[PDB]
């Protein structure tokens, strides 16, 4: 029983909507050392957890407003370990899943990765291009360890496959997509899903926030945001109304 | 098994990709395993690859360059003499008729120099299938000539507008195709270095070289085998076509040339095995160049089809077993060796190829007399010689 | 005989030069002979085309091309898939081992676009053999890449200042340089034209085309003889390197395809038994554009392969006796056979080819699905893809 | 049976004089053909042994540089055999002509017809370049009781027995062809050694651009044909009556 499988639990108990901004380490005018004043901006916002990327120089699952964000944090050399130093001085009660391409992983170390963050906010762990097929690199590592390894569903897969990577899954699950047809496939995914299941579309109003919450038990937002605080556009109230919503 | 279930050879390889592309690379793998069980499957091959492509090609003793040199015997695997002028074409038709027999009306890939471009519309041609090659906007507006070979084989070549508009935007351009028409497209990877079963269905398809090699050479010489292979190493497909069926012969020595572009020590070079170490990139576990800091270092190199950061998982194997030993070549040695078999043989080769020649050269004098070697001749050099021109004009001016 | 003691197809041929050239004709006839006489002379050869050029070129049935029509099957020649690219390597690789057979240390040629002048640099290369090719001088400042190409193969191009500048000045050139060095110099020309024996030596060198077909389409059909052969004709080397196997068979017909150009009625055209008549030219009496008082025509071809005045003395013959066919093909019907090609059936051919192409198609109607063609697909059409794209691009905006 | 120009050619011989051939292209003048009748006379006043009347054709294969340039000239006009024979019908002069074209504009004409046209004029020899001694058959019996005679070209290269393969019955002059041009040494001996075996002239076609290269080949032959020397004079609007006037005038 981790502490981000049970946050979130509490979160849909509680008759609310799930909401996790997606930022990107380093994606600020001071670098790594506006992190901690990003992170407790949407603290005060009252988000449900916070997913943090680690920037790729080749990033396959990230949109262009995400892969643009990735350079920016690039220049200003944001690096594994040094965003692992700067997760050591963040305090905060929000709950952080760190999303990294596998590679930034490997090098760093697994296990150094999970040893250096067990007394940090994170919580969860998101690897876009590791599959089920090789949990191994990761998995063995987590165990005794507060860290939640997300798992990633298509929706549009058969339901063995489905229930195949569910099994045992703590912290959520992110639903990925290749529009009313995924309705039935979110909804049955939510059906013999034992945790939470999130859903990381490019949500841009409050509709289609509301559109999933009826299916789902939350949004994962990024795109939106993350070209918001770059611009300097207003996303303080955007953000308020979501975490507001009742079902 | 090499590869195993989990597409590992050794500790190198596996299906690095996110759970949206793991149902096209698992059809792929499954249908697969369907035409290796069909004979006719490889009947029908056999019979293209002869009448199309132009099958077998010869192993060509270079009597020239070998007394030019003075040691080994050098013998010339041609395939600069395919239809379309290289190998890559034997891997393009291999993996369109796969997707003939899977059902399959489309095919896609992108490419930078043109080279997997041309190859892959040329397959998709001769079966009357649809055809997408997905390109860099940059890399468009400085091919404009195959860009224009590929419309003429009937292709539709697709600029890829999104992020820095270079092959790394044109590979994702052409994967989330891949995943979002998966009833009716197939997606032609380039060379050796994918996720499972890629590099393993590319080496097969490749290893007509070496298995035709093997034999023409008992023909030609009476002898058993060959003292040694060179070829040389982009992402490695045309190395392992000829490598893999020499695999069990202990005897015969194995050599690839990589790319050192300006030299190793410099920062312009695309020496992955010299100076990469193990990461993930491309869905596979290989080596590749990469900073301290997992970043993926850009490569440079004269020749374009060699400047790929990573090698194919197979090679790591080899190079980690011993099986294999990998050389680095300047772009210097290589317009050198572009230069000499044009000269003593009258084979203008392609400038990747002409890194197999450069290496070949010294090793020939190494071994002396008494020995013998094949080299692959991957391609002919056509394509690279206005480059080359431009490049002899400027030194001259220079120097 | 065909060619008789004079040098006569019929009424056509000899050896109509000058009593300083006659020399060198009659001493390369001799050795010719002697060459014929010695068994190991054709099997260096034959082994040389074997490993070096890639003989035999395979004979595919054009499967795409064949459904397409409509008509009759269309087997393609693929002599496309040579070393160099084209038909003409096969005629420069045997005079260049008959002029080794002399004692000859230099070789000597001539030619205006450069494709004979790249394949006799290409053999020499191989023989390690002194190469000089003479060029108009105009003709060097627009081909400034084939002539990087042949100083590439280790060739010397000499620019023929005198006169126009063109190719009419870089035959005499060549000529007066062939009999200034007779004893240790060999001219090798590049088609079926010139004074005896050259029209015999070329035809023999080419008819490796029509041999290896009317073997091939009996191993590959099960039928005895095609119904139709089909080739281009600039000065005739491989139409006559096709029909010459077949001469002897009755039912199969022969169609050689001339240059229309802009129109047989037009001023730009190239059609020689369309519109010529019997005269003196270049050592052989021929067919030739002429005008009433016996000045040659020039002739126009978008193909600068076919611009030709002038034809093979064997193939006035032919014409003469009805034993083939010369049907005008123009430039548009070549533009559109070079795109069919290449998106039908993926192989890019040269413009010369083309006319056979297009005229393959007019051809394939007639005959019905039920009767067969072997239509020599000459080349490779790279060197043509610079001249179509802007030839397309200029009439796109301009329509 | 004996041809003219056979014995107006021995006449200079035997009065001590070397035998003097201009060649001139006929159209190559201001005014094309209409000028032929000048420049034979002017040609004629100064006393020249024959004269080597060119047809310009479109692909020479035998002629320098000079000569190929005077071609293009005449063909500018539209010079034709065509339109020689009808100039050459109202040509009056003592001196012999050789007419000198490549085959196919003869051919095309048809050789019948050539000489039957040419049968009262001052046209006493013909030089075809490119109609060697192997396909002599296309004009040899046409020339049979005529009086044109078929003028025999002989590389001196070659050996003395094919040389005197072509020299056999010949009429009018042998042409001395050299290739190209120590090695001139060599010349004379060769150049000498076919004056013997030689029964009619032996002219010299070679590099005569002055009285000592003139004097030279008298010395081994019997005269000298002189083409580009003279072409290029005519053209150019450069002197060359007094070289001619020498040229004559001198004595063996």
């Amino acid at each position: 029983p981790k502490t981000l499988t049970e946050k979130l639990n509490a979160i849909k108990a509680a008759g609310k909507g799930i909401f996790v901004p997606y930022i990107m380490a380093g994606d600020h005018e001071k670098g790594l050392d506006g992190l901690a004043e990003t992170i407790h901006f949407l603290e005060d916002l009252g988000v449900s957890a916070i997913e943090v990327g680690i920037p790729f120089s080749d990033p396959v699952a990230d949109g262009p407003v995400i892969e643009e964000a990735g350079l920016r944090s690039l220049a200003h050399g944001t690096s594994t370990q040094a965003l692992v130093e700067t997760l050591k001085t963040i305090e905060t009660e929000i709950p952080l899943v760190i999303m990294t391409y596998f590679n930034p992983l490997f090098q760093y170390g697994v296990e150094n990765f999970v040893k250096d963050l067990a007394d940090t906010a994170v919580k969860g762990l998101i690897i876009p291009d590791l599959p089920h097929e090789h949990a191994n690199f990761v998995e063995p590592f987590l165990a005794n360890t507060d860290i939640a390894l997300i798992p990633l569903v298509s929706l549009t897969t058969g339901i063995e496959r489905q229930k195949e990577l569910i099994e045992g899954a703590e912290g959520f699950i992110y639903a990925v997509a290749i529009r009313a047809d995924l309705d039935k496939h979110l909804a049955q995914l939510h059906q013999v899903a034992d945790i939470p299941v999130l859903t990381g579309f490019g949500v841009s109003s409050q509709a289609d926030l509301e559109r999933f919450n009826a299916v789902s038990d939350g949004v994962i937002v990024g795109s939106k945001i993350v070209k918001a605080l770059h611009q300097g556009e207003p996303i303080q109230d955007f953000i308020r109304q979501a975490v507001a919503y009742q079902k | 098994q090499e590869p195993n279930k989990d597409g590992f050879y050794g500790k190198f390889g596996g299906r690095f990709v996110p759970e949206t592309l793991m149902t096209a690379v698992l059809e792929l793998e499954k249908a697969y395993r369907e035409s290796q069980a069909d004979p006719s499957f490889q009947e029908e091959l056999n019979q293209l690859l002869r009448q199309y492509v132009g099958r077998e090609t010869p192993l060509y003793y270079a009597k020239n360059l070998t007394q030019h040199i003075g040691g080994a015997k050098i013998y010339l695997k041609r395939e600069d003499l395919n239809h379309t002028g290289a190998h890559k074409i034997n891997n393009a038709l291999g993996q369109v008729w796969l997707a003939k027999r899977m059902g399959k009306k489309k095919i896609i890939a992108e490419t930078g120099a043109g080279q997997h471009g041309v190859a892959t519309a040329t397959a998709a041609a001769l079966f009357n299938m649809e055809c997408t090659i997905y390109m860099g906007e940059e890399d468009v507006k400085r091919q404009a000539l195959n860009v224009f070979r590929m419309e003429l084989l009937g292709a539709k070549v697709e600029a890829v507008t999104d992020g820095s508009r270079v092959l790394k935007d044109a590979v994702n351009a052409a994967l989330r195709s891949w995943v979002a028409n998966i009833d009716d497209t197939h997606y032609i990877l380039g060379s050796a270095l994918g996720p499972h079963p890629f590099p393993e269905i590319v080496r097969d398809f490749q290893s007509v070289i070496g298995r035709e090699a093997k034999q023409q050479y008992r023909d030609l010489t009476g002898r058993d085998l060959p003292d040694a292979l060179v070829a040389c190493v982009g992402g490695g497909s045309n190395a392992i076509g000829l490598f893999h069926p020499f695999v069990e012969d202990e005897s015969v020595a194995m050599y690839g040339t990589e790319a050192a572009g300006l030299g190793v020590d410099t920062e312009h070079h695309a020496a992955t095995l010299t100076k990469g170490r193990p990461g993930v990139l491309h869905g596979s576990l290989m080596d590749v160049l990469q900073d301290a800091h997992g970043q993926i270092l850009e490569a440079f190199s004269i020749s374009a089809g060699l400047d790929y950061p990573g090698i194919g998982p197979e090679h790591s194997h080899y190079h980690d077993i011993k099986r294999a030993s990998y050389v680095p070549v300047t772009d210097e040695e290589a317009l050198e060796g572009f230069q000499l078999l044009s000269r003593v043989e009258g084979i203008i080769p392609a400038l990747e190829s002409s890194h197999a020649i450069a290496f070949a050269v010294k090793l020939a004098k190494e071994l002396g007399p008494e020995k013998s070697m094949i080299v692959c001749l991957s391609g002919r050099g056509d394509k690279d010689v206005v480059q080359v021109k431009d490049r002899l004009e400027a030194d001259a001016a220079k120097k």
